């Protein structure tokens, strides 16, 4: 197995500016130039879709404000300004290695 | 009832392969026609065991 | 595009059984390794298992390990879980995703799968009596 | 293969090894053991997958084909839709038959090459602290128990440490 | 690639060497300074010069052509003349896609040996007198002037001349 | 070639080697000499006798062919029977031009590797008593004598034996 933070633990913010969370691993997660790292929104009752993916891409159409980097185990989310379709619960999660370890959630 | 994309008149094949030798009559998305029916790629080392 | 629309989920008492299904439209079901995805409410977020696309590599998260038996049918394009003996923190909902990797080669145990690329429906169980 | 490690300078293939492709041998003070290594073995699987994934996206999706089999002898036009088939089915076989093998002796070398890389990263290692015995075994010229050697297995050995011990036991 | 040079044990590549392919950095006592090794530079062009240049010639000139699109439905002699432009198409199509992934593939593995060729031709001038770090670096053990760096580069350097000075360092 | 023994790091070859292919010129104080080593010589044989009879094993043993020749301008048909078979004869010598190119390359870059791979299993048979030289020539540090000699050759050097010699010879 391995660890996954997401620390500070929840999210507090207001309308309309950026903020930041943290995921940090155990292992490193970082082979042969790619860095094994995906993340997912849930609105509460519905099943997660898909936001970054391997560390710093945009997900299948996502909105164009996210941002996402790091390598090896400092990974860092970045939110542009919280807007209106944006309360929902979060988490981080690599597959560098079975088991796929997942996080707790994030408000 | 079933799903098949490839029908031949010997009936549905999987075009999960590359190459059929099932008919050479075929009809959609059908594996290439071939003469062989077996083509083996590796999926691994040399294998090298003991006596 | 993607569908995967589930099935046959419910209540069922204290060491028991249901088979539980997955539909999957919208793309080439055969050659694409499956997962199942589970939370109790509030609390962490849970990895069950996989099937690679093959039908012939299975792994689990030593949580259920030994009690369950995951499966799948390429003619009928899906997926299901078999659950035996089912234990207390068990009650949650399931969810079938879908990996990234294209024909991933799940060889051994531990080795890297890829990211969970899209999400089924839905179905309800509880081991409730 | 064309790095002679595989059936070359490692005299053969072990059966014992269920958890990866390459991986590590010891004997020391304390006991004998055995480990994967588990980039190496993701490094060859990963290749291997690519390269399948790439022999495979493929399957004619075209395109109003014509008439195949054949109710009478009928001369001129027949003879010509035959010779049209028989002539595709023969390309397509040689097209087969060449990619298996050039993609086979490939799969082949590459795998042999990367026992080789695992070599030269564990010797690099082992600066002036080993020696290579010859058949795919290093004699480490120092005291080295199941923790130091875990070092080396996950690429976290200091080599002066060891270095004047196991100079002195080289060289005099 | 193959032999595991470039994006392998060497971490990763220079940006900003412009006037060669393959080279040195060095760090000596009269400061740091770069230089390309250029035959290494020129046998790695000078093939895929070849390559290129045996990829190219070839462009089908024959002979009156058979129409390809058609203005009326007419069943069976046209139902052939598509088919059998419809699968030549097909046929060059792979031909083609085949060669690329052929070509680069090596065109990839080889511009990796010429490297490892490189680092294998100075470890071989500097006898006894260095050791390799393992990142693509070798930690020579004396005194050694920009003179000295520039006479390694050039083919001239003279192991005997450096070697007493160079097992002191090593050894005690 | 890939391995930068052959045409390379090897100056070039022996004209007067008629044994085998691969050998051991040596200079001692019994004279000089030369012997082939065929545990080798054979190693590439194999391979290319291999290949050869792989490249060899089909005939178009195919059914009637068309008419390829015509007495009199007819249109249509006749276009399509000739069109048909020009872009046959294309393809069929594109595939024959590439099979020697891809087998040829293989051919060399397989000699090269096998050369090497000598070079290599020597070199670790003679763990501490020599060094290279760099022209693909050792420096064996003791006296070896023409019986001494030959055990290298045909695998039963012990080098334990020697080392006290030869340690002595290099760092004394
Ligand atoms: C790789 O293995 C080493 C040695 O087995 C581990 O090192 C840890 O820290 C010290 C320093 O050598 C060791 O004695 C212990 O065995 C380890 N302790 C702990 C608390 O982890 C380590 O697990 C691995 N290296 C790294 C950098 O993570
Ligand atoms: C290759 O470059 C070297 C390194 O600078 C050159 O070194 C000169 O060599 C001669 C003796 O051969 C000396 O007079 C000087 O030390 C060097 N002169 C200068 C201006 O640097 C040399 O020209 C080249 N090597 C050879 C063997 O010709
Ligand atoms: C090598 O050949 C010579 C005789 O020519 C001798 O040293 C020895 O018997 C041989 N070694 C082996 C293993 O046959």
């Amino acid at each position: 197995d391995i660890v996954m933070t997401q620390s500070p633990d929840s999210l507090a913010v207001s309308l309309g500016e950026r903020a930041t969370i943290n995921c940090k691993s155990s292992q490193s997660v970082t082979f042969n130039y790619k860095n094994y790292l995906a993340w997912y929104q849930q609105k509460p009752g519905q099943p997660p879709k898909l936001l970054i993916y391997w560390a710093s891409t945009r997900e299948s159409g996502v909105p164009d404000r996210f941002s996402g980097s790091g390598s090896g185990t400092d990974f860092t989310l970045t939110i542009s300004s919280l807007q209106a379709e944006d309360v929902a619960v979060y988490y981080c999660q690599q597959h560098y290695r079975t088991p796929p370890t997942f996080g707790q959630g994030t408000k | 009832t079933c799903i098949s994309e490839c029908i031949t008149p010997n009936g549905s094949i999987p075009n999960d392969k590359p190459f059929q030798n099932v008919n050479k009559i075929t009809y959609g998305a059908c594996p290439k026609y071939v003469k062989q029916n077996t083509l083996k790629l590796a999926t691994g080392m040399r294998n090298v065991p003991e006596k | 595009q993607v569908q995967l629309v589930e099935s046959g989920g419910g209540v069922v008492q204290p060491g028991r059984s249901l088979r539980l299904s997955c539909a999957a439209s919208g793309f080439t079901f055969s050659t694409y390794a499956m997962h199942w995805v589970r939370q109790a409410p509030g609390k962490g977020l849970e990895w069950v298992a996989v099937i690679s696309y093959d039908a012939n590599y299975k792994y689990y998260a030593d949580s259920v390990k030994g009690r369950f038996t995951i499966s799948r049918d390429n003619s009928k394009n899906t997926l299901y879980l078999q659950m035996n003996s089912l234990r207390a923190e068990d009650t949650a909902v399931y969810y079938c995703a879908k990996d990234s990797q294209l024909r991933s080669l799940l060889y051994f145990e531990w080795l890297s799968q890829g990211y969970f690329d899209y999400w089924g429906q839905g179905t309800l169980v509880t081991v409730s009596s | 293969g064309l790095f002679g490690a595989i059936a070359g300078f490692i005299e053969n293939g072990w059966e014992g090894m269920i958890d990866g492709w390459y991986g590590f041998r010891h004997q020391n003070s304390e006991g004998t053991g055995q480990a994967a290594d588990l980039k190496s073995t993701q490094a060859a699987i990963d290749q291997i997958n690519g390269k399948l994934n790439r022999v495979i996206e493929k399957t004619n999706e075209k395109f109003h084909q014509i008439e195949k089999e054949f109710s009478e002898v009928e001369g001129r036009i027949q003879d010509l839709e035959k010779y049209v088939e028989d002539t595709k089915i023969d390309l397509w076989s040689y097209n087969a038959e060449l990619l298996v093998a050039l993609e086979n002796q490939h799969t082949i070398d590459l795998t042999d090459s990367e026992m080789n890389k695992l070599f030269e990263k564990t010797r690099r290692q082992l600066r002036e602290n080993a020696e290579e015995m010859g058949n795919g075994c290093f004699k480490i010229y120092h005291k080295c128990d199941n923790a130091c050697i875990e070092s080396i297995r996950n690429g976290t050995y200091d080599h002066d440490v060891y270095r004047d011990e196991a100079l002195n036991n080289r060289f005099q």
